[PDB]
């Protein structure tokens, strides 16, 4: 029900609202399937500080919900708030597609030699060589 | 060995993948 | 935890990957001998 | 089998078709089913 | 902090400045620590006496000031605060009535499966007592059996203030349904039908589907157009999926050998 | 001991021998056939789980006094089972202690040395690779402690015999299920340490902690894949949130996790029970009834059993909610007696017009109703009772005058009989319709049921059915 004081057009009522969104994610699942159409949003919004961070629960909730691509690309936007975890159930298995991802693009980067690669994103081989 | 089982399971795989398909061919070749 | 980290990070990716691998290599074994035992019926018509 | 969802728990042998069908219809059926005719 | 607990609603509230003010008190409550946890600490449940009563009264102010967004986003924070896990909470007068504000409000809009669904909350306030919950609950079996004239006719009854802003809205999706009843292909009435099925002798209403609607007033009578269909069919233009539907049953007895 | 002492020798050592053989046999055979052979699905794992629901809690409830299930726990003290020396060391010791405790007096369980069970069980070289054998026998030690029910410093004992074998649990899940997935066994077990944890938390205060961790037991379900994990998880993580009376029920609404897709003929059909209670709440009245239909005609092989007593509850009321009601006690038990005669003399009242007996049954059964978990059918139910005889009506007559039928309906006035009959039009009762000019409701077309296309659409759901079981059948029939 704190999805209507993300209704609210005050930044630092946003974020108060959304720590308590991935402190209860586990718990509240399929309530956050209707705030997506709210977080792809305010993650397309850029000046706030509330996008990674935001990031972060749009990421749990495609987690809960199958769309693992869409936690894959948004694992990524979450930044370093991501990037600097190490330890859970949720972050191993979006890690694990990651390096499906990543093994997968590579090998098709490695069928085209003659330039016309694809253009990667930095953190998720960041995350590669971290791992 | 964490690597090596990985493979040796993934060549079995490849294999018995061509063997149920040409059994599925055979046995339709031989009801003719 | 030396291997204690390295089990749920590094390892744990090969044991969740080898899992369901070690499935479907399970589930075709029984799939083929089915399709064996079935051209065996079938041959054995045909030489007869 | 348990499911764990259990934690409380010819006079009428036949009759409960045609006791749905008619209950109380003044029962005798003859003194007005059969008596119209006085009245007609 | 502690800013204007009754400044401008005891007498009378016209105002939007202290509107923004309640806004900058809920600036301040919401930077005070949190509302998730609530473990024990009744000293953290005083502002939650604090909190839940500063947002009755923004729920007063916002069924005042005739905005509909922001009433159910005060009374689910409301609900959120009734939703307490940890509840020892002394019991504020002004639940009840404040429940009847979103269950009357909830029936206006049409969610009357969300409607029945939230009456599960109320042991024995429904049926022994508070008029504030019996009248949505009365008014809603006077809309199952054929009842229509009982709503109109009770509308004068009302314990609390005269809830104007659902009651409006709430015959006005009354009114639609007669009138979807009778904006049918059933051609032509006359005004008394106006006032026995729509209503009113003669009012201004009359003027209103005059000019919204047809149903012009001619010579005595009102004329309604065909709302009739025109049923082009063949139904054996169901010939290809009809012949794709015998392929895979010839498929699926095949094709696995 | 004259009377009843010397038929104590009896009871314990032919339990001791042949009741202790199953499991041996069984958790020897369950353990050989995880090892070569893994998709052990056709095996006695399900039968005995079959027992371990039906028979080991009817063959005991005390702890069994002279070492049959107080002897379990100095007989388990002991298991280093490790390598095949360490097993071949053990199966001598599998002769020994059970002669020992057929014999005479090992460790006597008298109601108080649980946690020494626990620990020294579970130490002396205990391992995980035997992960079913403490997986079964920390459950099964469950029901002795459970059953006896003094709850004096026992609820703590409960308490960490659940941590403990969930820790073993986990310590599966995260380490090495090497072909095994005992997930097939860990189900139940999951399910028989929380009913009871579930009735721990209705001796005391809210079960909302039983719900934060079997999100999280849901949370790493379905992620693997789901083998009766997912399934049996949801219908108990839906039962409290359902038991609480607050709103509770957009959230299951919302719940897409709506497939178990198999559930071996017990799942599936309590799981169509509780979410026929949900679609009933929210007037989706027809599709309700339905699966509640398909939810009774399920898993009736049951001997009085009490839920089956809860369905065929549920089921009359959403029928009068309907305007149909079939005959309901022809098939009278111990125990329907006391649920026959509500709701027989209650639907009594509804097919007649009357009102005034009507809430007079309310007032002479109000309590077994809000009892029973219905006190919605007194805003619901008072619908229908117009509902009923209009839907008579036009099932019966043909092309009725609206002036006729106030009378027929004893509704008091003919111009709102006009209003009804557009509800039920409208609400889609009958298929009829009203000439608004001189009192004519006519009902439908003549029947064209054969040569328009409807013969089709039921032959093609039969089709799409019975060749799906053929199919299912070649594959399922051929494992060597």
């Amino acid at each position: 029900g704190i999805i209507s004081l993300l209704d609210e057009d005050e930044p630092q009522l946003k974020e108060f609202a959304l720590h308590k969104l991935n402190a209860v994610v586990n718990d509240f699942w399929a309530e956050i399937s209707e705030s997506v159409d709210k977080i792809e949003v305010l993650y397309e919004d850029e000046g706030f500080r509330s996008r990674q961070f935001a990031a972060l629960v749009a990421s749990k909730v495609f987690y809960h919900l199958g769309a693992f691509e869409e936690s894959l690309n948004y694992a990524l936007g979450a930044g370093d708030l991501f990037n600097v975890n190490d330890n859970s159930e949720y972050v191993e298995t979006i890690i694990a597609k990651c390096i499906d991802h990543y093994t997968k693009q590579c090998v098709e980067n490695a069928d085209l030699p003659e330039g016309e690669k694809k253009p990667i994103d930095q953190r998720l081989e960041g995350i590669v060589n971290k791992m | 060995d964490l690597y090596s089982r990985y493979k040796k399971l993934q060549q079995e795989l490849e294999f018995l993948e061509v063997q149920e398909e040409y059994i599925k061919d055979e046995q339709k070749n031989l009801k003719k | 935890l030396e291997e204690g980290k390295a089990g749920s990070g590094l390892r744990q990716y090969y044991l969740s990957k080898i899992e369901e691998l070690q499935l479907i290599v399970n589930d075709k074994s029984q799939n083929l001998r089915r399709l064996q035992a079935q051209r065996n019926e079938l041959n054995a018509k045909v030489r007869l | 089998m348990s499911e764990k969802k259990q934690p409380v728990d010819e006079d009428n042998w036949d009759d409960d078709n045609v006791e749905d069908d008619f209950s109380n219809q003044l029962r005798a059926e003859l003194e007005k089913h059969g008596y119209k005719m006085e009245t007609s | 902090m502690y800013e204007q607990l009754k400044g401008e609603w005891n007498r009378k509230s016209p105002n939007l400045s202290k509107c923004g003010e309640e806004l900058g008190r809920l600036k301040l409550v919401l930077l005070e620590l949190n509302f998730l946890p609530t473990t024990g600490t009744k000293l953290t449940k005083q502002q939650l006496i604090l909190a839940r009563d500063i947002l009755e009264i923004g729920a007063q102010w916002s069924i005042l000031r005739k905005d509909i967004p922001s009433f159910e986003r005060y009374m689910a924070q409301l609900k959120c605060y009734y939703f307490d896990y940890k509840e020892q909470l002394p019991e504020s007068a002004y639940m009840h009535q404040l429940l009847g504000l979103n269950l009357l409000f909830l029936l206006s809009q049409n969610r009357v499966a969300e409607f029945h669904t939230e009456l599960e909350r109320l042991p024995a306030k429904d049926i022994q007592t508070n008029v504030y919950i019996k009248h949505p609950v009365s008014l809603e079996q006077y809309l199952m059996e054929g009842s229509y004239n009982k709503v109109f006719l009770a509308k004068g009854n009302i314990p609390a203030e005269s809830y104007t802003f659902f009651i409006d809205i709430l015959l006005d999706t009354i009114r639609d349904e007669i009138a979807g009843c009778i904006e049918k292909a059933y051609e032509k009435i006359l005004f008394t039908e106006a006032t026995r099925i729509l209503f009113f002798n003669t009012p201004k209403k009359m003027t209103d589907y005059a000019k919204k609607r047809g149903w012009v007033l001619g010579p005595n009578n009102y004329y309604s157009f065909a709302s009739q269909q025109q049923k082009p069919e063949d139904t054996t233009i169901p010939s290809t999926e009809l012949a794709k539907q015998v392929i895979e049953y010839a498929r699926q007895l095949e094709m696995i050998v | 001991p004259p009377g009843g002492g010397e038929q104590e020798p009896p009871p314990p050592p032919a339990p001791q021998d042949v009741e202790m053989k199953e499991e041996a046999a069984t958790g020897g055979g369950s353990t050989g056939e995880a090892d070569g052979k893994t998709a052990a699905a056709a095996a006695e794992h399900s039968q005995r789980e079959l027992d371990t629901v039906t028979l080991e809690d009817i063959k005991e409830h005390v702890k069994q006094l002279e070492k049959a299930v107080s002897g379990k726990e100095p007989r388990f003290v002991l298991r280093a089972l490790r390598m095949l020396p360490s097993t071949s060391r053990r199966l001598n010791h599998y002769v020994l202690y059970k002669a020992v405790q057929g014999f005479f007096t090992s460790n006597n369980a008298t109601r108080d040395f649980l946690l020494p069970f626990l620990e020294e069980p579970m130490d002396t070289e205990a391992d995980l690779q035997f992960r079913p054998r403490t997986g079964k026998a920390a459950s099964t030690p469950l029901l002795p402690e459970v059953e006896a029910y003094l709850q004096l410093l026992v609820v703590i004992f409960m308490m960490n015999s659940k941590r403990y074998k969930e820790a073993q649990k986990i310590s599966d899940d995260l380490m090495q299920k090497i072909s095994t997935q005992n997930r097939r066994a860990l189900d139940l077990v999951a399910a028989k340490c929380y009913y009871y944890h579930a009735r721990v938390y209705e001796f005391l205060d809210k079960l909302d902690v039983v719900r934060s961790f079997l999100h999280a037991r849901l949370r790493t379900a379905t992620l693997r894949h789901d083998a009766d994990g997912q399934a049996t998880l949801l219908n108990l993580l839906l039962r409290n949130y359902l038991h609480y009376s607050l709103y509770d029920q957009a959230e299951k609404l919302v719940s897409k996790s709506v497939f178990p897709e198999q559930a071996n003929n017990n799942e599936w059909a309590r799981y169509l029970y509780y979410t026929g209670r949900i679609k009933a709440i929210q007037l989706e009245y027809s599709e309700a009834r339905r699966t509640m239909t398909n939810a009774l005609r399920k898993a009736p092989q049951h001997t009085a059993v009490g839920f089956k007593q809860t369905v065929h509850k549920l089921l009359i009321v959403v029928e009068l909610l309907l305007g149909e009601i079939p005959d309901r006690l022809q098939f009278r038990q111990p125990s329907l007696k006391r649920s026959l005669m509500p709701y027989f003399l209650l639907t009594q009242a509804v097919r007649t017009g009357n009102l005034a007996k009507f809430n007079q049954v309310l007032d002479q059964f109000g309590e077994k109703f809000q009892a029973d978990g219905t006190y919605t059918l007194i805003i619901r139910l008072r619908h229908n009772v117009i509902k009923t005889g209009v839907r008579m009506i036009s099932l019966s007559y043909s092309r009725i005058s609206l002036a006729d039928i106030a009378q027929k309906l004893q509704l008091d006035s003919p111009e709102d009989a006009e209003f009804i009959v557009a509800k039920a039009i409208r609400d889609g009762v009958i298929e009829a319709s009203i000439n608004h000019e001189k009192g004519y409701v006519q009902s439908k077309e003549m029947i064209d049921i054969y040569s328009t296309r409807e013969p089709q659409l039921a032959f093609h759901q039969r089709i799409s059915f019975c060749l799906d079981i053929h199919n299912m059948s070649v594959k399922a029939m051929r494992f060597p």
